[PDB]
């Protein structure tokens, strides 16, 4: 909005160069369509090779849920290292995956297929670490990504 | 292993300053049968299909101690539509306070409070009860 | 329609929280049971194998077992429906069920959440028995041992008690115990286990070549490759890292090479059982099995089954036993137990270490002549050094 | 302060003369549930949010003597929608006669009153009770 | 053979790991009936003719033991409308251990699940309860 | 198979934000019909034959939420005689969250919008209406 | 957010004293479609377009007490074709006493005024309403 | 995402009414308890610039303690995520539980209802202890 128009015109065969290259280093465009306005156009990160933070959205969304988590289990500091805390801090997380994959940010069919946590003695953590203080906690999470190229086909039909 | 559990032995979290509750009721799930029959079936009885999911409210009782005042505190958080919204976690202990049985509550918020009642007869302590609604549970044995 | 089962298959664990030591190993008891503690579990490719195979999977209350469809000959030979004269790859997950069992199971205490074990019929040890775990080492002069390694040594085991930087032409007795000949599992077994996404890094990357990755497995079939091109501004001599991904691949071992160089190995994972505790994988290839594990001989055009039994086992862990007190015990270095160390008026230590059973035989006296009460099995309590290695490992009794 | 407490020792200031009150029910708060959901949400049950407020009738009961006739002075002062409403507090004492709980209530009226029943062969007390209703409750305890 | 039989000696096939149920009702069969009368029939009362079948739910009990999930797991198989089915069998045992009354159900997946209260002052073991729904029914007797 | 799909899991593109709608119906076709009789057929009634088709309206309902306005924003998009036209199809999900029946409307624009009414009394969630015209439908199943 | 609002906590500025009203009903939009079909198009069923707007009248209810009598001041200051005309402001509330939703409607005057009706055995409060006509209205939300 | 968490402040509340006075005072005895009699509560202030430093409160049974949020060094010195070089101030509200307190507590008995009390660490007063008074 509040925009009349962009310095410079961006063509398909510069945006080739721009939006993929073998270091990895991405830039996203700014580019005017007839009837539309000017929109953003690209949504990778400066690791566009990476097979996993190549996407914008993704990284940002990995950055609110640990966040998230943080704030969620901090309040166990100081407690005992035992099975208890565990099973708490699992319910913890397993209800906010719940709640995220409700609304359409994980893939999968159930709540079983979209995301695991991993805590305890035969998961994560051995006697060293009940010595030391130390909770490891793992959890996996299948995210949805976008689709970025249409390919249209035509043909004269047979008659 | 090999003995069955006894029901005396337990634990809650429900986000309150102390413990030591008397009665928990209510742990249920249940699914909506859907049945149909067409005209020329060879029996004369419906088939049955799985429907929607039904979840019931829960029931916590405690006694009455100086100083304590947590059910109101949770239930007097409520604006018009909004209130503070926990996390349960419910767990069953063996000899050696082992969690065994352990059930998980999603999005519990309290929506009634009673109060005992008073007689100049009665030789029996005071109890409370809450009475809780919830969107979710899950068990998790072994 | 005749259909002939005959058991083709013999898959065991053991456990010597439970056995102990024999003398001489045979076969185990008659109430031998761990359907509580460890279970088998085939995967899908497994299931969808054995299904094309005709072959039936059962659990048992030692292990498994696996059951072949055949036809009866004369000769007393059995051959399958149709020859098997292909190479094939079976695949099962193992998963523990009882909690503490990191503390009576000899582990070792190093912080490992990346690595699993793996069991495999590749592994020669022909013994006594047809054992799924890599031979034990031998004792040698001159090396480094930590507390808790088995070795071989003199037609016996070794465990060993404390930490030697350097070792001696001969055992010191104060240091190793002397147990039964027989293999066990050990760290050679624990391998970097790997999830869909990796990070190689290239050494010396050269913006004037290319690269070709491969992925085999143990069958020595190539499962997988691409090509990484290095970018021409990119200043010879760095490091260079890039992303990796086997997403259509089946769990199993593999040795990740870069143009004819083994650059890794590893056990890839799907995440179908994240919790799963080891991998097992048995093999039908007439090259790469010797002959006193293989299933089937091949004669006169057909097959014929040789039924087997398999071996794994599990030793028991050795601690040290502190008795701890609330009010002072009357004991002195005069009167207690020559086994005994008096280490203040509340507290008195094994000198050795005991190890850990469920029904111990014989429990020590007291300078009263009093049996005493076993340590359990939910808390232990190693000590770590200057160096931060493990030193000792103790066992407290609350009187 | 760590002991449970009894239900047998309390009183109650309802502006009326006496006072020695045998039985005090009716104390609860609650809140309605509403419940949503739409067509295309991974989950087949509803969720859930507050709603309104309801509160209950308090009843109470005490013996009969001579001259004393408080429960009919109050609910008679009554004109066609007018009546006399009044503040009422109940509390719960302990051993060494301190208030611990409150209950406030919020004006309240008398919606009704019970006399005795007489019985040629009853050997008990002569026993009347009132019941009130209110437009509001709130707990206090510490 | 000459003798009545009791009701103490059972068992259940019903694809779960374990065995060892407490309590199983719900085996009941029945037909509709229809009633026709037209005005010229010289009674004054009508005539009945079969209708359509009815089969109940059947409920089972059994109690709890560590490391045992079966009846949830076996509820959780559950898809919008799609469930794991199983064949049940229900065999009643005499002094030799000889199955002599068997119940044969069709179709059968669990449409409740029912855990156990918590009390502080229960001496009693902890019991869980499944309701099942199923298709048809069967008995065979001698 | 031989059981049929359920009426509670399905998902509407119209071009607003929001995917989710508690009411949706109105999916119907018709053709009429056209008579024909000369005087000297033998049989004494008409002969029929297909006509011209017609379509219905269609009408969804949803819940309301702070900030969304888009059934305002699509019906006030009008001129004299232009309006924007969308696209619309309507699908019935499965297990997997895929489609199974799929309706496609062509050339539609909003007729009509209704909002929720006020009662002091009322315990319910507030829902709003949409009523749109098309020219064209067609059915997808398989 | 994840949930919606309720339908009982609401305010109108129509100029008067009294902001409390126990009923509020008749806030919509309409467009009518015109039709059109030439003899050769491949289609057998017409085209359409958008017409001309139209609006409904607003009914309002309030509970009647001493000395209000604004429904009546506003209905008796008419004239011949004259009438005092005022803006209309409905806004549905938060529970921060704040508006969410926002309905204005222009040129408003009361065409309709209702009394309550006697009984002798009816036990309700008496209620009075109001019809008004206006030339405009517009929704505003967030 | 590694995480430390180091003690870094110690409150502690005396009471002659259960303590007594002993001949040298030392620590507290291990049955100490005012958790029945008197609060220390953070304010709104407090809360968010506790947020913003990364540290964490927690109460106790003699009091309240803080909790920084640090990197381990090899030298035993522990420095925070980030220097904290500027001036920050912290409040918090003491308050009674126990009745009757203004009656064993050597209070003044004059009639002062327009008065608080306050503590500072801006005191000196480290004599055997660090005293807020």
């Amino acid at each position: 909005s509040s925009v009349i128009k962009p310095v410079l015109k961006i063509t398909n065969e510069q945006q080739n160069n721009l939006n993929v290259h073998p270091t990895g280093k991405s830039i996203n465009a700014i580019r005017a369509f007839t009837g539309k306005g000017t929109l953003i156009w690209g949504a990778r990160t400066l690791a566009g090779n990476d097979n996993e933070w190549r996407y914008v959205s993704v990284r940002r969304f990995f950055n609110m849920a640990e966040e998230s988590i943080k704030k969620g289990s901090e309040p166990f500091v100081f407690e005992p290292n035992d099975a208890n805390t565990w099973t708490k801090v699992k319910a913890m997380i397993e209800n906010f995956l719940t709640l995220q994959w409700r609304a359409g940010a994980l893939a999968g069919a159930k709540p079983e297929q979209a995301f695991y946590v991993k805590i305890g003695l035969n998961e994560t953590m051995t006697a060293l670490d009940i010595l030391e203080g130390r909770m490891i906690v793992e959890i996996g999470m299948a995210v949805v990504r976008p689709a970025e190229f249409i390919i249209l086909k035509f043909s004269h039909k047979m008659q | 292993a090999e003995y069955p559990l006894p029901k005396f032995h337990f634990q809650v979290d429900w986000g309150g300053s102390r413990l030591g509750f008397t009665e928990v009721s209510g742990l249920d799930v249940e699914t909506e049968v859907i049945e149909y029959r067409e005209g020329n079936l060879p029996q004369y009885h419906k088939l049955k299909m799985p429907g929607m999911q039904k979840f019931s409210n829960i029931t916590m009782k405690r006694g009455t101690f100086q100083g304590d005042n947590d059910f109101y505190k949770w239930w007097n958080t409520v604006a018009l539509n909004t209130i503070e919204r926990r996390d349960l976690t419910i767990s069953l202990l063996n000899e050696k306070h082992e969690p065994v049985v352990v059930w998980k509550v999603n999005r519990a918020w309290p929506t009634k409070v009673q109060s005992t009642d008073l007689k100049g007869d009665g030789n029996e302590v005071a109890i409370e009860s809450i009475e809780v609604a919830h969107e979710g549970l899950t068990i998790q044995n072994g | 329609m005749k259909i002939l089962y005959k058991k083709i298959l013999n898959l065991e664990l053991w456990h010597d929280f439970y056995l102990g030591q024999p003398n001489t190993p045979g076969s185990l008891p008659n109430n031998y049971d761990i359907s509580r503690t460890l279970a088998l579990v085939p995967t899908q490719e497994c299931l969808r194998v054995l299904a094309n195979l005709r072959w039936v999977f059962r659990p048992q209350l030692y292990g498994a077992s696996l059951f072949a469809n055949v036809n009866a000959a004369p000769s007393g030979q059995f051959p399958t429906i149709f020859p098997i004269d292909r190479v094939y790859r079976l695949t099962f997950w193992l998963v523990v069920s009882d909690r503490y069992f990191a503390n009576f199971t000899n582990l070792s205490l190093i912080n490992s959440r990346n690595q699993i074990y793996y069991f495999s019929n590749l592994s020669g040890n022909e013994g006594h028995a047809l054992f799924l775990t890599q031979p034990l080492s031998a004792y040698t002069t001159n090396n480094e041992y930590q507390l808790g390694q088995l070795v071989t040594h003199a037609d016996k085991t070794l465990e060993s008690l404390t930490y030697q930087g350097n070792a001696t032409n001969i055992p010191n007795p104060s240091d190793w115990d002397s147990l039964p000949a027989s293999q066990y599992v050990s760290e050679l077994d624990h391998l970097p286990r790997q999830g869909t996404y990796r990070t190689q890094v290239i050494t010396n990357a050269n913006p004037d070549n290319t690269y070709n990755f491969t992925l085999v497995n143990t069958n020595e079939q190539e499962s997988w490759a691409i090509d990484v091109i290095v970018p021409d501004t990119h200043k010879s001599g760095e490091p260079f890292s890039t992303s990796l991904n086997f997403v259509g691949q089946t769990p199993g071992h593999y040795r990740l090479l870069e143009n004819d160089t083994q650059v890794a190995e590893f056990v890839l994972v799907d995440n179908s059982l994240p919790e799963a505790f080891a991998l097992v994988e048995v093999i039908l290839n007439p090259e790469l099995v010797p002959s006193a594990f293989s299933l089937l001989q091949a004669s006169a055009g057909q097959t014929f089954i040789q039924p087997k039994t398999y071996v794994i086992r599990f030793k028991n862990r050795a601690t040290r036993w502190r008795y701890r007190y609330e009010q002072p015990h009357g004991c002195s270095a005069a009167n207690l137990p020559s086994y005994f160390n008096l280490i203040d008026t509340h507290t008195y230590a094994t000198a050795r270490p005991i190890g850990l059973r469920q029904r111990p035989d014989s429990l020590l006296n007291d300078c009263q002549d009093r049996p005493l009460p076993a340590p359990s099995i939910t808390l232990i309590q190693p000590e770590t050094d200057g160096s931060q290695r493990i030193a000792r490992i103790f066992s407290d009794i609350y009187l």
